[PDB]
């Protein structure tokens, strides 16, 4: 079921810098690519992002539900949502449909805010289709190319790093992972978010 | 049956006797103002003073936000206002979920007035005793400003005032308001109206609140003026 | 068979809500203070005869690990509202996996009170709640009302002769007051309002001490503070 | 994993004349290969000038006949006039189609005499389709018997032709047909009931068949 | 002061009595039955001249073989007519034959009394004349808010119904021919009516035994009948 | 209350709630409608506070369907909810029948719903009087009028609202059949101004044809009002 | 099982057989597959006999309701839409009704095809049932607008004959009705196909006809 | 089974669909009109699949959009139209599957000319061109080869002619007649082509 | 005084005024009379005629073979009760293939009366029924607006029932062991006494139900013969 509209999402952490990358393919019947702009990463808050992979309709439905809930909470509280709260609500939403679930495997990436000045701590996590949250504190992968991404990140991860090194490592890992998958690829997009600014770039990937 | 209150039932002249009482209660609340300018829409208001121990920081009791492009002011019962504000937020977010686009203000005011009318007609429950001044911005029509009431009656306005002494505030607005106005000039006019309606020659920075919404840089955003900002504004006003 | 027993009168005034406020104004007083590094809710329980056990009746409760609450009115309404607030906090935590924010809880309780004063076949609550707490956004002290409208305070009182107690509390209060000084001021205000002689088992106090769990003073600690 | 359908077997035949109708039916109730009892009538009298016969599940046909009789009684009570055969036919069609997804396992023949003294005979199916005819047969022996009736009445594939038919000849032909069905079928039965509806009321007679 | 279904000291429901009082006003209508068929006629109280005169109809058809004439609250009358025609067509679907007039009147009365629980909310306040033909013959019935329906030989409803029925009893006689019934009905309607009788001032309908089909007389038939009425 | 009769017969046989709703209708703004040949004219008054109110907000005259059009007088919120109900019914009819809803059907439906809200417990009568203009299924123009009691009637020219009797009396002595568009608009403006202060901001007239509902331009209304004012004096 | 209909200068022609089968055995040889839904609308039967008959009569009842209420004759389009909606409500339940609704309304002569899956289609020539293909082939090969009524009825009868000839499920009698402005007429109420074959293909009764 | 083609470019949009009504092994009509649904304003919805399913869904969506436009006195935006259609299709998929493929197209004063693909599972996404049905396999590649920025309507029609010729020559089900809907310059034009 | 506004309020003396008003409505109706003997039960009634152009309204009714009832009071409530009883009898015969026990049916209708009397927002039936039947023995039953029923030897309803009751009590001993014809004659005597201004085949209803005698109204000719016999 996941082969239909395959996808890949990845995320890495560094020193006061985080990165999330995704593939840009939307296919049909597995072996027929239809569009090359379907982006799996959606901005949910100024410092919270969610990368969803799986059935496209399920992705869109879940994104809309999350946007509704997050906007409601933010308006009611008149303050930005925390990554902890977003992750917990995502787990609850995923479990709410344990039977007849959403065929999507999302990952949450962003900054945890430590007030006292203020501090930004990278936050990453990956989920199952039921909401099986599992914190990892380092690279997170999700999609049909999970195995290749796991291998690449294990071989290439360098612990904390400068944002340039983080971008290089994540881009190389994603490009290597996609090149070994047939139902995923067709361009890649990378986001590097840091407290000061956010950079979005698109790679010159193998578009065939 | 013997204890029935006769809520949804026409009066011998067709007024229901309950909307009228709710409106007369509205007239006793503190005054709220509304202006539309070339740079944004303003909803200056007047804070009712309960004591000197209220938390001055934040604690906005008259102006609220329904969405990134919609924000309104209350002129009646606070509890009814809060429940209706909640309903407004749910309605706006439900529309965004359905159509993947921000809801035009007219739809929101229509839905709010629909729920108020439903409470005014069906059942035997008393009507909501609150009247808003919903203002916002959207691409279809641009800056707008409306005015509801307990009967679900709504109408557009360029500049208006509700609550106690709304007559004098409206007179001042009609005397001074102009078609094309700067945001700062609109703030000055709002301060003048609040001062005149309150019967105070010089408004007190601790007795009023102001806010405005503008589509700066193509991204609509609201600003709620703070104590220092309102102090500077009143300094400018007295300067002129 | 389900109609509104509370209705607008000429000029409105929601007479039932006025009567609920009158009910509140005749009950035992209770006050609260927001200090520099903590919040306090104190109240006075009428001198009980030798039969009552103060350990069985409590006017100070805790909703969460950081939020405390006191009331002044009908005990049964207080109990039901307290249970509903606990359930609300639990269901919030089940979703967001964190302690419920004070403002959110105040909003839910106010909405419930509003619905009760609107729905037909029922009558308004006859109490005036007082919720204090600590969260990421500092300290908070809110006051609910039978009308269902909440206020954000830093030092307040409710119940009998609340005007004079409020004036006294305002006379001696500062934004930078220490927690111990706030406890002393609360004791002094309660003693002034009592019109008698106070002692252990005659007052109840709860405090949110910085980043520490909300704690209800035992009789020994209150006695030590009294000296 | 239980199938709520069993064929109790049997045969019902119906023939019409100018101003009379004959309806014959077996009187054997049976199971897969054994016989419950030697007497269980399948023809139920609906009105003074209308009867119904059925083949299939015994319980289903009994319930259907009882329900139709109740409906007819309620109709006559509420409208003060006995329903016509056409009205009864349409009512039975509606009743049958009501259970379109759990249909009765009952094949029905409705015989009667219209208000103009015409023998009318409606044949149905298990779901509700019904069509008027001048001769019909339902049950196990339907296939064995229908060709004989077609040859006798319709008389196609013939050149001499002979249409002179009366009540006695029709009754004798019906008896011969039912006897032949009993000879060449095993679910047919052993004793048969013959109802004759005429302008002057109705009559019922009995005939004895083989027991095998 | 009291519920809809409170008994009076004399045993009469207040709401039903008030509905009976209300139905006493409106356009006058008359109806007659004879061995050939049934005829109904209405006053046709036309308002200002700006009305089309086609929308305002006092003679509808419950079914092909049933006609009716109402009085009182028009909206409730239309609701009753809709329910009656729905039930008549339901009967036709369930039974190939056409519904008898008596059964239709029974259903109408049952709906009218539904307001008492034993959904609607109060008595309808409508009085109806239902005329038609079935195998049992041609007949007409009268229905009132109280629920008690009664067969009639020659009846009248609406304002001035007292004079109309007085004239009917003074003149109506059995064995009357259809033309005689038509002239009698139109004469009575003219007598009770306030304005001068004209083609557009009245409306008539009739059901025949031979046709058994509802037929509403048009302008030509009305004028033809008018010419022959006695002066 | 909830599910319990609120409108009941009085001792004289009158539904006092319906009469009070009619009285409330009589308190609302005025409206006029004319028809001729294959087009109709709808006019409604207007009352706004100068320099403050936004005229675009008022929607006293509305379009229900591709061809149908409606005007109303009475409580505005009731008008809006009833209009939404009517539009939903229009689309339901167009679903179930695959043809645009004819004017007669929609007038009957409005009458039915107004009657229903008058004969059910726990709900009070709709305090609005409406008039619809449209084309029949046989491509014929017709206008109907509906009142709070639920009784509806087709008219050739009719006015509702304050002093509707005076405007009706004026129309009864001036209406003509198959008039021209300019003459129809002139008559509509005259009828509405018979009871309404004379100014171009107190009327928003429109013309309905098979093509679509067209709002008359403000300059034309100004010229017409100036002309009728000159004729009056 | 075969029903046929087409549209020509003088209105519409409808034709049907009369066979009814319970599998390999024919239950009845004479049935009515044309129902007068309205005074000016007819509808044929194909597939499930009970479902088709019951739903045709239900549609007739609804049409009577609407006509009486609104005081205007309904159009074939509205009836087709109603039938399609009600059939679609029972999608996936086993209904196997295939209908052709033909009639005259204020818009003119109309003909629609409806299915158990809510398949509403508009045209001027239709045929359904097991013998539909043969009827289509015989029509298209010789069908033409603006031909006299006699030629139309002859063509319809020939098409029905040929459909019955090569179909086990089609046979019995040929019924041909004509729909015009004022109602309809039964040009051929019932015609045994026996003499029809022995008149068309094998006019001389000598030796078996070989095909 | 039902071939749909769509090509969007600067200041023009084009939709194409074969005109056939298949029942069993025969064609009910050669001029099927159940595939195109024009919404009031500048909006078109092209459906492919079972005749009844597409009829129901298209009527539902079109009449709901008309209801919205009449109630709110405005014109629904193209993006709002497309996403409302996607949401409804997904909802019914979850309860009562609608085996229908969707091609939404339109013009908006805000986003310009735009087109949207949609699979029978509601796998909707914005696209510059696309196809539906088995015939898609034989046209998509061609659309890639001859499409280029700054295209003109005439070149789009030439590409569509090439696609039609390809379907006629190589596609199992030889499709000959096609119907074209061209949206441009605030005009919607209908054409019929036979290869 | 002020305790008659609702049917759920007991007056200071302990009486339900709404139910009493329902009984008053029952009494205000037309007349009727029922008698029984060793065999056969005879029911008679006056069909009310409102005008010379109105056929008299039906009075007696048949619920099932061997079971018939007579009405006094509100006609709509009578129709509702008759429909209920007919449905009950038909359902019992359908699902048990035997005649319903009369007493059980009377209990069911009385329970319906009681249920309508108990709950507020509902009114008590203002109609009285006179059930007559032969379930292996002649039986006459009476039912009242309050849940209550009784079994009689001779019964009368409303109108000027005083005269009919006096005549019945004056001749009760002779009813038992009396022929059917004489029973019908006595019933006609009782009705004529109630009339207090003549009996005709049009304005009088008569019925008999007894052993081997399903409920059947007396034909016009037989009724006229009986009327002539009583007249002389």
């Amino acid at each position: 079921i996941y082969n239909y509209n395959g996808g890949c999402v990845l995320g890495m952490s560094g020193s006061n810098c985080v990165a999330i990358a995704c593939d840009l393919r939307l296919g049909a019947n597995t072996f027929t690519t239809v569009s090359t702009k379907f982006s799996k990463i959606f901005k949910m808050n100024n410092n919270v992002y969610v990368g969803l992979s799986g059935l496209a309709t399920d992705i869109q439905t879940l994104y809309e539900i999350l946007r509704y809930r997050v906007n409601l909470y933010e308006v009611r509280q008149d303050a930005e949502m925390d990554v902890e709260c977003f992750a917990n609500m995502l787990s609850s939403i995923l479990y709410s449909n344990r039977f007849s679930p959403y065929f999507v495997n999302p990952i949450v990436v962003g900054f945890k805010l430590k007030h006292y000045k203020v501090n930004y701590e990278p936050y990453l996590t990956a989920y199952d289709l039921i909401g099986a949250k599992c914190e990892t504190r380092d690279f997170v992968v999700n999609g049909v190319t999970s195995e290749q991404l796991f291998g690449m990140c294990e071989s290439l991860y360098v612990k904390d790093q400068d944002e340039n090194g983080l971008f290089e490592t994540i881009s190389q890992c994603l490009l290597s992972a996609l090149d070994r998958d047939c139902i995923s690829g067709w361009g890649a997009e990378v986001l590097v978010l840091t407290p000061e600014k956010i950079i979005k770039k698109k790679l010159k990937a193998r578009m065939d | 049956r013997r204890y029935d209150s006769r809520t949804t039932t026409f009066s011998p002249e067709g007024r229901l006797y309950q909307v009228e009482y709710a409106l007369e209660a509205i007239n006793n609340a503190s005054i709220t103002i509304g202006l539309i300018t070339k740079d944004g829409v303003i909803l200056g208001a007047d804070k009712v003073f309960i004591s000197k121990l209220i938390d001055k920081a934040n604690n906005y009791e008259k102006i609220y936000k329904i969405d990134k492009h919609i924000f309104c002011g209350v002129a009646g019962l606070n509890a009814d206002a809060n429940i209706l504000i909640n309903q407004s937020r749910l309605y706006a977010q439900r529309y965004l979920y359905n159509y993947n686009e921000v809801q035009p203000v007219s739809q929101l005011v229509v839905q709010i007035c629909d729920i108020k009318q439903s409470y005014t007609q069906y059942g035997g429950l008393r009507p909501y005793g609150v009247s808003f001044l919903i203002g916002g911005y959207d691409t279809k029509d641009g800056y707008q400003l409306y005015h509801t009431d307990p009967s679900g009656n709504y109408s557009g306005w360029f500049a208006t005032a509700i609550g106690t002494n709304n007559l004098t505030a409206s007179s001042v607005l009609k005397q001074e308001w102009k078609n094309d106005m700067t945001l700062e000039e609109g703030l000055l006019l709002a301060l003048k109206t609040l001062a005149k309606s309150t019967d105070t020659e010089i408004p007190k920075s601790e007795k009023i609140e102001l806010a405005y919404l503008t589509n700066k840089d193509g991204e609509v955003y609201q600003k709620y003026l703070t104590e220092k900002e309102i102090e500077e504004l009143i300094k400018l006003y007295t300067q002129k | 068979y389900s109609f509104s027993l509370t209705t607008f009168s000429p000029t409105g005034k929601l007479v039932q809500i006025e009567y609920a406020l009158n009910r509140v104004s005749s009950s035992s007083p209770a006050l609260g203070i927001r200090a520099k590094n903590g919040v306090i809710i104190a109240t006075e329980k009428k001198s009980p005869n030798e039969l009552i056990e103060e350990n069985s009746i409590f006017k100070i409760q805790q909703i969460s690990e950081h939020i405390g609450i006191v009331y002044a009115g009908m005990p049964g309404d207080f109990r039901v509202l307290l249970k509903r607030a606990r359930k609300e906090a639990i269901r919030y935590s089940l979703q967001y996996g964190s302690e419920i924010l004070v403002k959110e809880l105040v909003k839910i309780i106010a909405s419930i009170v509003q619905e009760f004063t609107q729905t037909g076949g029922v009558r308004p609550f006859g109490l005036s709640l007082l919720i204090c707490g600590v969260d990421v956004y500092g300290y908070h002290l809110y006051q609910i009302d039978p009308s269902g409208c909440y206020f954000n305070w830093m030092a307040t009182c409710v119940g009998k002769d609340y005007q004079n107690n409020m004036s006294f509390l305002e006379k001696r209060y500062n934004k930078d007051i220490e927690i111990e000084d706030a406890i002393h001021t609360a004791i002094l205000t309660l003693k002034e309002s009592y019109e008698g002689v106070l002692n252990e088992k005659n007052i109840e106090i709860g405090v949110a001490y910085d980043n520490k769990p909300f704690k209800i003073l035992t009789q020994n600690e209150i006695k030590d503070y009294l000296i | 994993r239980w199938y709520p359908y069993i064929d109790n077997g049997g045969t019902v035949i119906g023939l019409t004349g100018k101003d009379y109708v004959i309806l014959a039916a077996d009187t054997r109730l049976s199971l897969s290969y054994s016989i419950y009892t030697r007497f269980c009538p399948k023809i139920s009298k609906l009105t003074d000038k209308c009867i119904i016969g059925s083949s299939g599940m015994q319980s289903d046909i009994k319930t259907l006949h009882s329900l139709l009789q109740k409906k007819i009684q309620l109709f006559v009570l509420e409208h003060s006039h006995y329903p016509d055969i056409h009205v009864i036919a349409r009512l039975l069609c509606v009743i049958l189609y009501s259970r379109r997804f759990f249909p009765y396992y009952a094949f029905n023949i409705l015989a009667g005499v219209d208000e103009n003294n015409k023998g009318v005979l409606y044949n149905y199916d298990s779901v509700g389709s019904y069509c008027e005819a001048t001769h019909s047969c339902v049950g196990s022996g339907s296939q064995l018997i229908l060709p004989i009736l077609d040859n006798r009445v319709e008389q196609k594939n013939q050149l001499i032709k002979n249409t002179n038919f009366n009540l006695g000849d029709d009754i004798n032909f019906v008896k011969d047909a039912i006897t032949s069905a009993t000879e060449r079928d095993i679910y047919t039965g052993d004793k048969t009931l013959i109802y004759v509806i005429d302008k002057m009321g109705i009559n019922v007679n009995t005939l004895d068949l083989k027991q095998d | 002061d009291r519920g809809v279904n409170t008994f009076s000291p004399e045993g009469r429901l207040f709401q039903v009595e008030y509905a009976l009082g209300a139905i006493k006003l409106g356009s006058t209508a008359v109806g007659i039955c004879v061995n050939d068929g049934v005829i109904l006629a209405s006053e046709r109280r036309i308002s200002s001249t700006l009305i089309e005169k086609d929308s305002v109809e006092k003679l509808l058809s419950i079914d092909d073989h049933i006609g009716c004439a109402m009085s009182g609250l028009m909206a409730d009358a239309r609701t009753l007519i809709d329910y009656a025609r729905v039930e008549c067509n339901h009967y036709k679907f369930i039974y190939n034959e056409n519904i008898n007039i008596k059964s239709c009147v029974e259903l109408i009365s049952e709906l009218a009394l539904d307001f008492s629980n034993l959904i609607m909310s109060r008595p309808f306040g409508v009085a109806l004349l239902i005329g038609g033909v079935d195998k049992n013959g041609p007949c007409l019935w009268y229905t009132e808010p109280s629920g008690t329906n009664t067969r009639f030989s020659a009846a009248s409803i609406g304002s001035a119904q007292e004079g109309a029925e007085l004239l009917l009893q003074e003149n109506y006689k059995k064995d009357m021919t259809f033309e005689q019934a038509e002239i009698l009905a139109l004469t009575v309607l003219r007598q009770v009516m306030e304005d001068k009788l004209s083609t557009s001032n009245v409306e008539i309908c009739a059901i025949k035994k031979s046709d058994q089909t509802f037929y509403k007389y048009n302008t030509d038939d009305i004028s033809r009948i008018i010419d022959v009425l006695p002066s | 209350s909830y599910d319990r009769a609120i409108t009941v017969f009085s001792p004289d046989g009158h539904l006092l709630q319906v009469e009070h709703a009619l009285e409330a209708v009589k308190k609302g703004g005025c409206a006029v409608a004319i028809k001729s040949s294959n087009f109709a004219v709808l006019a409604v008054e207007k009352k706004n506070i100068p320099k403050l109110q936004n005229p675009k907000t008022t929607e006293k005259l509305i379009k229900l369907d591709e061809h149908n059009c409606l005007a109303f007088a009475g409580l505005n919120a009731d008008a809006r909810v009833l209009v939404n109900k009517t539009r939903l019914e229009c689309q339901r009819y167009y679903l179930n029948m695959d043809e645009p809803a004819p004017v007669d059907y929609i007038a009957k439906y409005v009458a039915k719903v107004q009657q229903k809200f008058t004969h059910r417990g726990g709900v009070r009568p709709f305090g609005i009087a409406t008039l619809i203009a449209g084309f029949k299924n046989n491509k014929e123009i017709c206008i109907y009028q509906t009142e709070p009691s639920g009784i509806y009637a087709a008219w050739k020219a009719q006015a509702i609202g304050k002093n509707a009797k005076i405007v009706q009396e004026f129309l009864e002595k001036n209406y003509q059949e198959n008039m021209e568009q300019k003459d129809c608009i002139f008559l509509a403006l005259k009828a509405i101004f018979e009871v309404v202060e004379l100014s171009s901001k107190n009327v928003e007239v429109a013309l309905l044809t098979e093509k679509d509902l067209t709002f008359i331009e403000e300059q034309e209304i100004n010229s017409m009002v100036e002309l009728i004012d000159q004729e009056r004096t | 099982t075969t029903t046929l209909a087409f549209k020509f200068k003088d209105g519409i022609i409808v034709a049907v057989d009369s066979r009814a089968s319970m599998g390999s055995f024919i239950s009845s040889q004479n049935v009515e597959k044309i129902i007068e839904i309205n005074k000016n609308i007819l509808g044929t039967m194909a597939g499930g006999a009970a479902d088709c008959l019951y739903w045709e009569k239900y549609l007739g009842k609804i049409i009577k309701i609407y006509e009486l209420r609104n005081n205007e004759k309904i159009s074939v389009r509205a009836a087709s839409t109603i039938l399609s909606n009600i059939l679609y409500q029972y999608k996936g339940y086993g209904l196997c009704c295939g209908i052709i609704l033909s009639g005259y309304d204020h818009t003119g002569f109309n003909m629609f095809y409806v299915d158990d899956s809510g398949k509403k289609v508009e045209g001027n020539l239709f045929s359904c049932g097991s013998g539909s293909t043969y009827a289509y082939s015989i029509l298209d090969s010789a069908y033409d607008y603006n031909l006299n009524l006699d030629q139309a009825v002859e063509l319809a009868r020939n098409a029905i004959y040929h459909a019955t000839f090569r179909d086990g499920g089609s046979g019995g009698k040929v019924r041909v009705f004509h729909i015009h402005k004022n109602g309809y007429d039964k040009i051929i109420e019932g015609e045994d196909v026996f003499d029809l074959h022995y008149h068309y293909t094998n006019p001389e009764q000598k030796d078996q006809y070989v095909m | 089974m039902d071939t749909l083609i769509g090509l969007r470019g600067n200041n023009f949009v084009v939709l194409a669909a074969d005109t056939y009504s298949i029942n069993s092994i025969i064609k009910l009509k050669n001029d099927d009109n159940t595939k195109f649904y024009d919404i009031h304003g500048n909006k078109c919805l092209l459906l492919g699949g079972s005749i009844g399913d597409r009829l129901q869904f298209g009527e539902f969506i079109r009449k709901n959009v008309h209801l919205y436009q009449y109630q709110n006195n405005t014109d629904m935006f193209v993006k709002s139209f497309a996403f409302f259609t996607r949401k409804n299709l997904a909802y019914y998929l979850r309860r009562n599957p609608f085996e229908v493929n969707c091609l939404i197209a339109g013009y908006d004063k805000k986003d310009g000319y735009q087109l949207y693909w949609c699979d029978y599972l509601s796998n909707m996404d914005s696209v510059n061109k696309g196809a539906h049905g088995y015939g898609a396999y034989l046209v998509s590649a061609i659309l890639d080869k001859y499409y280029h920025e700054n295209l003109t309507v005439d070149e789009a029609l030439d590409i569509f002619k090439l696609c039609f010729e390809e379907l006629k020559k190589r596609f199992l089900l030889t499709q000959i007649n096609y119907e074209l809907r061209i949206m441009y310059d605030n005009k919607v034009e209908t054409q019929y082509v036979t290869v | 005084n002020l305790y008659d506004t609702d049917n759920i309020i007991y007056s200071p003396e302990g009486r339900l005024y709404q139910v009493e008003y329902a009984s008053e409505a029952i009494k205000q109706g037309t007349c009727a009379v029922a008698i029984k003997s060793k065999d056969y039960v005879v029911v008679s009634g006056l069909k009310k005629c409102i005008s010379k152009l109105s056929f008299p309204q039906e009075k007696i009714f048949k619920i099932d073979d061997y079971i018939g009832i007579s009405m006094s009071g509100i006609t709509s409530d009578a129709k509702v009760l008759t429909k209920f009883m007919q449905n009950e009898c038909l359902s019992h015969k359908f699902l048990y293939n035997e005649n319903i026990n009369i007493e059980s049916l009377v209990r069911s209708v009385a329970d319906k009366y009681q249920k309508n009397t108990q709950k507020s927002s509902k009114r008590a039936f203002g109609v009285g029924l006179m059930i007559a039947a032969y379930h292996n023995e002649p039986c006459i039953f009476e039912t009242r607006p309050n849940g209550s029923y009784f079994e009689y030897d001779a019964l009368s309803f409303g109108a000027r029932s005083h005269a009919s009751k006096t005549y019945l009590e004056k001749n009760l001993h002779l009813f038992e062991e009396c022929s059917l014809e004489e029973l019908i004659l006595h019933c006609l005597k009782a009705l004529k006494c109630s009339l207090s201004s003549e009996l005709t085949i049009s304005n009088t209803a008569l019925a008999v139900v007894g052993k081997n005698h399903p409920w059947q109204e007396i034909s016009s000719l037989q009724l006229e013969e009986y009327l002539s016999k009583v007249k002389m």
